[PDB]
């Protein structure tokens, strides 16, 4: 049957969800499930094995988190399953998961087994009455009102430019990079090891997840800032330590729009955005140009965007009007866009019924892929 | 449309996706337009109107050459069956009363 | 505003449109 | 049942048409069938299949283009019964096929089939009250005011010469050859590609239409701009490139005087005309000579008047008179044309009726032909 609709973003990192028709979703929760490694002496400890959700964040100094998601691609399928049922769980949800039609993001390009993989959890485990899977570009055009343009975001995981033209994606424009804030936040790890401060546990990763996210920021030319010294931000550790970070402040997010300081033979994410837009045809380059709507939490870096219009005027053609749109909810674009797509009759006519899906199977869904 | 641009500027896309898609009102004056012609001026009335068997014929007449106007009303096959099965009933009917 | 001071992160105080100038 | 005959100049490179007594055509669009390439994700996106005209000209680069009619010859049936229902539909007429007569100009020399078609076309799917077939000659006299001229006009797909003298035309000297604006296009692409710079989809064809439009002149003399190897002037693309030519604005239009180069015996456009100048009674050569009409749109090129009189000059006998009326309305001399005869009542003679066709058929077609 069709009750309202649940929308669950497969952020790799950070999971968000809710209902359709919100506006909001009031379930964003990193994702990961966190076991602990320690041992168990007195009784009326915490609860259960797994820790997935909040309470992570509240012990995270006991667990040994595992990330069931890798640059898109699901690893650990078991943890998918239980952070998927933690989101029907009483403390997220609360609806049963037969209840519901389910629209899952996925990123692009993404291998077929993960589709095909992803509709057997929620047909097999969950007995979803409808599922959906579609990408998260749509998604961000729909949470940013427009029909045109070329959503290029950055995901913990997988960044990505998909450039949409009038409602219509030119598949073969679509360029796909694996470095995200999880390789943002591992060269920065890399570097406080050689600051000296061996983070090396899980605890730790996200310790500095939290520097990433908070004491870094974007160059503007890094040679002028490289020959100078810099701010030297004092970050205070939970425990009450005191860590410098230097010029890798803003050496950390250069990988992005660099991936040879990692060792790595690939484009920068200013290249993706202008390779998605040249790949296309010519009558609509001067539009997508104009219309570059940003989305994806590894876009937040305080002097990114500015960095972006430099990178990116120096490689546009001469006075191009290049426009970046970055609204302020870019975290949950993927997410408010799935709740506009959720909230329509169009949405019953596009999902896949349960029914079709045990009398075709994966078949099905790589048909109404799009 | 100035509630809906209102809604714009605050961004509550929700609603004004939903109006712009959700709303069937598109395919609704399309669909709509395009039988109104063969749907406009028919000369049924004629049939439930005629007391003489001329008037029967020449009440057939008028709406079968009204009937004509198909290929640029994009009427349904079936749809036209079902049409013409009443017109039969609204004869037969007209026959038991003249009858 | 108060939907987007609820949520975790958020883009606070940052410039929403980033283009080039005039002078074509 | 008429009331203000339709008049529509059915070219195979743009379709210009509107009422009888109109002094302009109102609506001169395109002749081609535009179908997106990308599929539709979005909802909300554009409407429809077919994009005619207006919007197959905004929304260029998502359409793949398909011509209709190529070389005055209709290939696709379904894609001109299309493209007359836009010309009957709201964005463009308003007006039914039933209530207003029919005027649809032909090149001359076409197939039979092409006529029996049309009108199979015009009194089948639509119900037009009538029919007239005519020749894209006359219609140039009378839009010129003359009735004695030999036509010469170069549509996009099929140039002719056509000698009308006093009203009376002489069938057997009309020359045509199937060499024009298509070809030129063509050929000018194919010198872009040797320029190094390719264009293969149909979407990017009209770029090099436009960059014939723009950029492209006829010297005076083959050779003096052969060998010189002359500069490089710059042409803007519509996203922001830049394109020089050189030895192709000039190299590619001469393809009409000479179409060796594309390796086709037949004549040069000059030698269409003297040709049926020649093939003319020896009395009427000197008022053909002195009146000489052109029309198409090929007629636009510059240099054009200078390069056909020099040419005429060459193959006419010593000191003959050659006069060439050139008017600003080359594009629509044809259905000024029809406007004018479609605004008489001498064509209620000459049309075809419904039920003449349906008690004839083709035959009734070929009957009124001239
Ligand atoms: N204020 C911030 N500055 C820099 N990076 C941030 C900030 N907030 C979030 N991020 C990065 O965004 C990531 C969140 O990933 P996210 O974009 O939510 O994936 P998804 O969008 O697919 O859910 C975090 O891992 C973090 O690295
Ligand atoms: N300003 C111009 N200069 C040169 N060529 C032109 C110009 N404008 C149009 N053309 C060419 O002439 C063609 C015009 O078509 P037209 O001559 O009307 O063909 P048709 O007579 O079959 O409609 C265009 O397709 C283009 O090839």
């Amino acid at each position: 049957i069709a009750n309202q609709p649940v929308v669950i973003d497969n952020g790799s990192g950070v999971i968000k969800a809710g209902f359709a028709g919100d506006q909001i979703p009031k379930y964003c929760f990193p994702n990961y499930v966190g076991r602990p490694k320690h041992v168990r002496v007195m009784a009326g400890a915490l609860e259960g094995d797994i820790f997935i959700g909040p309470k992570a964040e509240e012990h995270r100094g006991l667990l040994s988190i595992r990330y069931p998601m890798e640059h898109g691609i699901v690893k650990d399928w078991n943890d998918m399953e239980r952070i998927w049922q933690y989101v029907y769980s009483k403390d997220q949800l609360q609806t049963f998961s037969e209840e519901h039609p389910v629209l899952l993001t996925e990123a692009p390009l993404n291998p077929r087994k993960n589709r095909e993989r992803a509709a057997e959890v929620f047909f097999e485990t969950f007995n979803v009455p409808a599922l959906f899977i579609s990408m998260q570009a749509v998604l961000s055009l729909y949470a940013t009102g427009r029909t045109t343009g070329v959503v290029l975001d950055s995901g913990d995981g997988v960044t990505h430019a998909v450039p949409i033209y009038e409602g219509f994606a030119m598949p073969h424009s679509i360029m796909r990079i694996d470095i995200a804030g999880r390789d943002v936040s591992r060269f920065l790890r890399l570097y406080l090891r050689k600051e000296g401060y061996d983070f090396h546990s899980s605890s730790e990763f996200e310790i500095v997840k939290a520097i990433k996210e908070r004491a870094c920021y974007l160059s503007i030319n890094p040679q002028k800032d490289e020959t100078l010294e810099t701010e030297k931000a004092q970050y205070y550790l939970p425990d009450g330590s005191t860590i410098e970070i230097g010029p890798s402040r803003f050496r950390a997010p250069e990988l992005l729009f660099r991936p040879d300081l990692i060792g790595e033979e690939s484009e920068g994410i200013h290249e993706v955005l202008v390779f998605a837009i040249q790949k296309s045809d010519m009558d609509l380059r001067r539009t997508l140009f104009s219309n570059i709507v940003l989305s994806g939490g590894s876009t937040l870096f305080k002097g990114f965007g500015d960095r972006l219009l430099s990178e990116v005027k120096k490689l546009a053609p001469k006075d191009v009007k290049i426009r970046i749109s970055a609204p302020q909810e870019r975290l949950y674009s993927t997410w408010i866009g799935g709740s506009i797509l959720a909230s329509l009759d169009t949405f019953k006519k596009m999902w896949v019924s349960k029914k079709e899906y045990e009398e075709d199977g994966a078949r099905s869904i790589h048909r109404k892929t799009f | 449309l100035l509630t809906l641009d209102i809604l714009k500027h605050g961004k509550r896309f929700h609603a004004t996706v939903s109006f712009d898609t959700d709303t069937g009102l598109k395919q609704a004056l399309e669909t709509v337009n395009d039988y109104n012609p063969l749907m406009k001026d028919f000369p049924l009335n004629d049939l439930l109107s005629a007391t003489e068997l001329d008037k029967i014929r020449q009440a057939l007449v008028a709406i079968f050459t009204h009937l004509r106007k198909i290929r640029n009303t994009k009427y349904p096959i079936q749809r036209a069956l079902r049409l013409v099965e009443a017109i039969s009933r609204d004869l037969s009917s007209q026959l038991l009363k003249v009858l | 505003d108060p939907k987007y001071a609820d949520l975790p992160g958020i883009a606070r105080n940052e410039p929403d449109v980033y283009e080039t100038s005039d002078l074509p």
